[PDB]
This record gives structure tokens, sequence and C-alpha cells, in this order.
């Protein structure tokens, strides 16, 4: 049809979620 | 001059006031119509009953509904609706049936120009809810032409007095579909136990089908 | 005898042509795109009745489909030109004060009317009392902004429908077009969009008024001889 | 036609 | 004689019906224009309803293939110290220049992603572009 | 008392483009004063009350 | 061979910019109220920035400036609200003047 | 919302507490119940 139409995908500019100072530490 | 006005309710309303105690005002409900499909209603409020009559009737002609009538004597199809707690069930009827309806519906129907209809009012019998519930249901009735246009098929009327003769009442203005309407062996339509109880003869009431004056 | 020919040659002839005033030459999807008409509000502000007219959301900012705007704008300009041709009263309404001065001048220039000020209760539904029993109301109301300054629909939208007055309206993505007769999905905030709208309506109205005089004059010269 | 007392605004009018 | 029931149909349907019933003696000036050139949708009042449960708006997020390249470029090299000029309709940013070169090299048959990104940076440096890695 | 003149002709069209504000004379003055303030920017007591 | 809207949108600078947070853009002062500068930068909404303390007199109508964008439209949904509240302005930080 | 009402119709209106607004404010206007809440919150 048309090449310039939007395409479905996941947000490429999405930022990671916040993490606490102790995230990932025992 | 073409419009007639009918009163539907005259109420004495009592307002408690800070300094003057209980005061008496009048709330009036009136309906207007020209007998050719154009009808409306308005509430009137005033300290005097005749000032309320003026307000309601003059206001009603600026809020007119147009009501579609089948052959200028009845409604196009059965109408069953609820407005708040007031239920109104209306049935399309043939000529000569007359207006066998709640007295207020009779009054409103003469203003609209409906000659033949059955109506049953159940639940709260509130005049205002009944009036605006009735006008809401009569203003949302689909005519035969609207049905033909929506489905792109002929609307064919079968009358027992005319035997098997098919009478086309409405044809679509646009193209005519070639695929028949699907014939569901059994329709999933909701039925009224009152209608079924009557059709079977199990509905016995000493008050139904009583002889009354021409309406 | 002579009236039927008048109404047929002057009033009924324009209604037999798809674009009698050639309003399609006034704008293009590119001209609209340069004026930022496609820019809508954030997705959180979207009205659900504006969803048909939205192309999508670019990073939570709604984009108005200018292909639809172009078709709606064609109809709105066409209607506006015909009403100006028929010598109808056109009233411009907007409460956005950034553009009050611009809109008031555009109305005066095209020979029409503007209401950019606080809208008092009953200007339309109680006009005979406010103006007089012989007051003539507008035949067309054009809303350049359909919302008031508390982000609610302008009261004149509801009251114009009550008085059976057709409405042309620019409807952004947070607006309600249900009661607007000829809605035009488009950006109502950017000065470039609003200025474009004023040029198009001003030109359409001015062109239709000049066309009415040309036809009338020709119809008279030919009538004598 | 029923004669609700007819109204006259012009009386007190300027 | 007329109707102010703005929530019952449209101004056209209310006007057309009252003209037939003889309530309105003359048609309004706009009626013939509406009839010849009607709107796409008949303006009928509707009450906007709120979505519940599994109902969601049909609007879709607008994305392009190059957006993946833009996200990586901003992460690796950050936003260019050059300022966007959104007034110029033909403005090209450093990221757009990166994306165009990235697209050119992909069409030359290269298919790896990590390799197609490193060769693009070298090409621009050869052309004199300043690419300061953020980290 | 001075009488306000007709605000429309035989065709019913109001003379002033701000008629439907109901305050055409007042809002026309605000429009004229607001317009003067704009042009200045583009360009740039005891005895009276 | 008429360009489509999808093509205009794909190749627009605003589309190519991506997210607006922490993006340097060039704005133009179009209206000034005391020490409040109204700056258009190519978006839907203008931003309002206070006149900088240093070289305040250099900022005049028409002066082009450098901005660091934060939000294209300041909107937030508050408890018990069906929609979002918008102030109808962008959020940006005025860095200085752009010169050639 | 909570038992404390927050459905204000003009909820989006921009709160503008300035000395100049008081002089252009209508003293005829009667303060809303929630108008105090905006003042009370600012004081906090
Ligand atoms: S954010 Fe706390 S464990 Fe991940
Ligand atoms: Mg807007």
């Amino acid at each position: 049809s048309n090449e310039d139409l939007p395409i479905s995908m996941e947000n490429p500019y999405k930022e990671p979620l916040k993490k606490c100072i102790l995230c990932g530490k025992h | 001059e073409d419009f007639d006005t009918r009163i539907l309710e005259v109420r004495n309303v009592f307002t408690m006031t800070a300094k003057e105690g209980r005061k008496k005002s009048i709330r009036v409900l009136v309906a207007v119509g020209n007998g050719k499909g154009a009808a409306g209603f308005s509430i009137g409020k005033a300290t005097d009953r005749m000032d309320a009559f003026r307000k309601a009737k003059n206001r009603a002609v600026h809020h007119l509904h147009y009501i579609e009538r089948y052959e200028d004597h009845t409604i196009f199809h059965d109408i069953s609706l609820r407005f708040k707690r007031t239920h109104i069930k209306m049935k399309k009827q043939p000529k000569g049936y007359g207006l066998r309806c709640h007295r207020a519906i009779i009054t409103i129907c003469r203003l609209i120009g409906i000659k033949d209809m059955y109506a049953k009012v159940s639940g709260s019998i509130n005049m205002l809810s009944l009036t605006q519930g009735l006008f809401r249901g009569l203003s949302r009735q689909e005519t035969h032409q609207q049905l033909a246009d929506k489905k792109g098929l002929h609307v064919v009327e079968i009358r027992e007095e005319c035997g098997p003769l098919p009478i086309v009442v409405a044809s679509p203005r646009g193209p005519l579909r070639k695929d028949p309407e699907p014939e569901d062996e059994v329709p999933d339509v909701k039925l009224d136990w009152e209608d079924v109880k009557t059709a079977q003869g199990m509905k016995r009431s000493v008050w139904s089908n009583l002889k009354r004056a021409a309406t | 005898e002579d009236s039927t020919d008048f109404n047929d040659k002057i009033l009924n002839e324009p209604l037999k042509h798809s674009d009698f005033f050639n309003v399609k030459e006034l704008f293009s999807v590119r001209s609209l795109f340069d004026a930022r008409v496609h820019l809508g509000h954030k997705a959180g502000c979207r009205h659900r009745f504006m969803e048909p007219y939205i192309f999508g959301s670019r990073l939570d900012h709604d984009i108005i489909d200018l292909e639809q705007t172009a078709t709606h704008l064609q109809l709105a300009l066409n209607f506006t030109a015909h009403m100006a041709y028929r010598k109808g009263i056109i009233l411009f309404i907007s409460r956005n004060r950034q553009f009050s001065y611009l809109i008031e001048n555009m109305a005066r220039d095209c020979g029409e009317y503007a209401h950019t000020r606080y809208f008092r209760g009953g200007m339309l539904t109680n006009a005979r009392l406010l103006f007089g029993p012989t007051v003539r109301l507008p035949d067309l109301i054009i809303f350049l902004h359909t919302l008031n300054n508390i982000f609610e629909p302008h009261v004149a939208v509801r009251d114009a429908a009550k008085m059976n007055i057709p409405t042309v309206g620019i409807v952004d993505t947070n607006c309600n077009p249900c009661l607007i007769t000829y809605p035009v999905p488009g950006n109502d905030d950017s000065p470039l969009a609003v200025h474009l709208y004023c040029r198009l309506f001003q030109t359409a109205i001015t062109r239709a008024k000049e066309k009415r005089q040309q036809v009338e004059a020709l119809y008279r010269l030919q009538g004598q001889k | 036609a029923f004669v609700i007392p007819k109204k006259n605004v012009p009386t007190s009018k300027r | 004689a007329g109707s102010r029931l703005e929530t019952v149909g449209s101004i056209f349907s209310r006007t057309r019906d009252l003209v037939r019933a003889g309530v309105l003696k003359e048609k309004p000036l706009w009626f013939d224009v509406y009839d010849a050139f009607p709107p796409l949708r008949e303006p009928v009042f509707q009450r906007p309803r709120v979505r519940y449960g599994k109902a969601k708006a049909p609007i879709q997020d607008i994305w392009y293939h190059e957006d993946r390249i833009r996200a990586k470029f901003y992460s690796v090299y950050g936003s260019g110290q050059r300022a966007f000029d959104l007034f110029n309709p033909n403005f090209k940013s450093t990221c757009q220049r990166f994306v165009e070169k990235y697209t050119e090299l992909q069409k030359l048959g290269e298919t790896d992603e990590e390799k197609l990104f490193v060769e693009t940076g070298k090409a621009l440096l050869a052309e004199g572009v300043i690419l300061r890695r953020v980290g | 008392p001075r009488q306000r003149a007709i605000q429309w002709g035989e065709d019913g069209r109001p003379f002033h483009y701000l008629f439907y504000t109901g305050k055409q004379s007042y809002y026309s003055l605000m429009h004229d004063v607001y317009g003067m303030l704009l042009n200045l920017e583009k360009h740039q007591v005891i005895g009276s009350r | 061979n008429v360009e489509s809207f999808a093509s205009m949108l794909r190749h627009s600078p605003l589309t190519q910019m991506g997210p607006a947070k922490d993006k340097l853009v060039i704005g133009r002062i179009f209206h000034i109220v005391e020490n409040d500068l109204y700056i258009d930068f190519g978006g839907k909404f203008h931003c309002v920035c206070r006149r900088p303390e240093v070289d305040g007199e250099k900022y005049q109508k028409g002066t082009r400036v450098r901005l660091r964008l934060l939000d294209l439209e300041l909107t937030s949904r508050f408890l018990g609200a069906t929609t979002d509240t918008t102030v109808l302005e962008a959020n940006a930080v005025l860095l200085g003047i752009q010169e050639s | 919302k909570v038992w404390y009402e927050s459905p204000s119709l003009g909820s989006h209106s921009t709160y503008k507490p300035s000395k100049l607004e008081f002089l252009m404010r209508s003293t005829s206007k009667k303060t809303r119940k929630e108008d105090h809440a905006r003042l009370r919150a600012l004081n906090g």
C-alpha cells in the first residue's frame, strides 16, 4: 500500500523503570 | 391556531421559606399538538394557576416533537420502554381499534393524531415520567422506509383481510440487496409474559376488555 | 413571473455545482501541515468522539489526520461560502483571548460578525428580549474554538443547536463535535493554525460575496436588453 | 379557545 | 413555532419534519445548502460514555523502523549539541544524518545490527561530523 | 432622553460587527485601545481625572 | 505524484526529533509581558520563560533563543477526574541567545 | 474521589492567587466550600 504509514511495534524510546538503591542486592 | 393545548397535571407545591413559612405555588404540566404529528409538553410554575397555564402552553410550542405515524392513524411498531420507574408498552393496532390507553396517553395521542393504539402503563404512574417517557418512545420509532434503507430490502406487509397479497410498504432508495435476510430458525427476542399469557388464554382479568365510551 | 426566474438563476444555480466557489484551491494537505493543523493535545486529554478523526499518537501526542481534515474543511468552507453568497449573517465565536483581536478584525474585514467576549446567558435563546422583538439572529455560527476557558464546551454550541443555527467549528482532539454541524478536525492552539483558518474563512466569505454581486449585475444587464 | 386572562406587557412599558 | 430539543435528532431532521407538518411556514436560509452539501456525519447529540473492562481506544501509537535507530543513537551519542530548528521544514539533525547513512549501508546488503552501527559512525567522522560518545 | 439609533437595516443585518456581544460600543472601544497598544510595541494628574 | 500526509508526518522535524525531554531547540520570542518571554519553538504550544538576569535587554520580540525542552504540553490527571488537566503551554528551559 | 469532594466542574481552571485578582474579583461572588481548600493548601 504505502511505505510511509506507521508500523506496529513497542516503544523504542521507552525509558527503564526506576530502581531503588538496593535493587539487585542481597 | 392549529395547535390545541391539554392539561395533564395541576399540582399545589408548598415551599417552606426562611421568613414567610409555608408558601403555596402551582406546578402545571400541559401538552400541545396540532393533530398532524407535531406535539410537545412543558412544565409551568407560578404563584397563580392561570399564569402557570400561560407559561407551560407557550413554552411547549417551542419544544415540539415530530411523531411518525403509520398511515396517519397508528404507530409504526410496538414500543416497549422504561423511563425511570415508569414502564410503557405500546402496540401497533389496526383502524377502528381506538385509543385503549391510560387517560393521559389518550389525551396526548389526540394531540399527536394517533387514532388506534393499545398502551399499558406499569410501575410508577408518575405523570411527568409518563409524558416524557411517552414522547421519548414515540420520537424513536423507526419507519418502514428507514427499515428498508437500513437493510436494503423490501418491506412487505401481509394483511389477513387482503389474503396472501403482498403489499410493499417501503423499498430502499439505494441498491437492493441480492442475499436474503438470514432465517434464524428460532429468534432470540425477549417476550412479555403478559402478551404470551394473553395469546394462550391464560390471562383472565375482570377489568380487561371492558366496554367503554369511544376514545 | 420574474421572481421564479430570479431564485432559479441566482439562488438555485449555485446549489447545482459541487464546488461553485472553488474553495478547494484555497488549501492543501501540505498547506495545512505547514500550519501545524495536525498537532493535537496529549492522549490523556482526548475526547472519545474525536477518535475517528485522529491519525494516531506520536509519543502520547495525538496527531490529527489531515486527509480527513481536508475533506471536512472542504465541506465547511463550501457551506460557509454558500451562506455568505445567500447573504446570511455569519457570527464568529471564540473565547481564546490570544486570538480575540485577530478574529474581531477578520470579521470586520469580511463584513461579518464576531463574538470573542464573555458570552452572557441567553444571547441566542433570549435574543428578542436582549435585542428586540425584530432582532435577526445569525444564519451561521463559525467556532474557531469550541471550548470556553474552563475547558468546557462553549455555551453557544448547545444554544446554536437549540435555535436551529448551523455551526462550523474547528474541533481539536479534546473537543466534542457531536452538535457541531460542520466540524473540522484541526489544531486550535497554534497561531499558525488559527491564522490559516481565519484566512480561509475570510477568503471564502469575501469570494462568495463578490460572486453574488457579479451574478446579480449580469442578471440585470441581460434583463433590460 | 379558553380565555386565560389575556396579557398586556405594553401597559407598564416605556 | 419550532423546536429547541437540541438532543432530539439534528437541526436538519427537526427542521425538515416541522416543515412537513406545516409548523414552520418557510424553510430557513441554510436548509437548502445543508440538503445539497450535507456534512459527513449528521450532527446528532450523543452522550460521551466512559470505557470499562476490556474496551480500549482504537488509536495506535505512531512508530517507524528508523525510530529504533534513533533510540540507539540518542543512547550512545546523546542529543547533538546542535539545536533543532523545527521551523525549517527540511531540517536534518545529526541523528537524521546518522539514520540516512545507516539506511544506505543496510541497503548495500549488510544485515548485522551491531556491525551496521559502528561502520556508520566512522563514515560520518570521515565526513567531518562530531560524534562525542556520552560514556 | 437620547435614543439609541436602529442597530440594523431592513434586511436585518446589524451595522456593527460586534452587535451580538450586546455591548458593541464598549467592546469596539476596547478593540481600538487594544489595537493601539499593539502598534506601539511593533514601533518600539493634578488638573485632570 | 502528490505527497501523502503519512509522508509529511514521517519526514517532519518534529517527528524526527523523537522524545522532547532534554532536546535543544531554537525558539523565537513573539510576545513579552514584563519579564515573561513567550517563545515559539515549532510545537503546538509556546513556552513561557523568565527574562534572564544577565543580558536581559537583549531579549526582545523576534529574538531567537536556545531552549532545552522538557515537555511539549504540560498536562496531568488529578484524582477524581475523567480527563487530563492542561495548562496549554510547553515546559522548556531558556539557555541563552542564538547568534551567527 | 474521597468523602472530601473533588468533582469541581472548573477543576482545570488555573488557580491565580495574586493581589491584582482581588481588586478585579467580584465581592458579590460567594466563596465555594472548596475555594477555602485551595487557600488552605497554599498556606500549607
Ligand atoms: S526496585 Fe527495589 S528491588 Fe527492584
Ligand atoms: Mg486545542
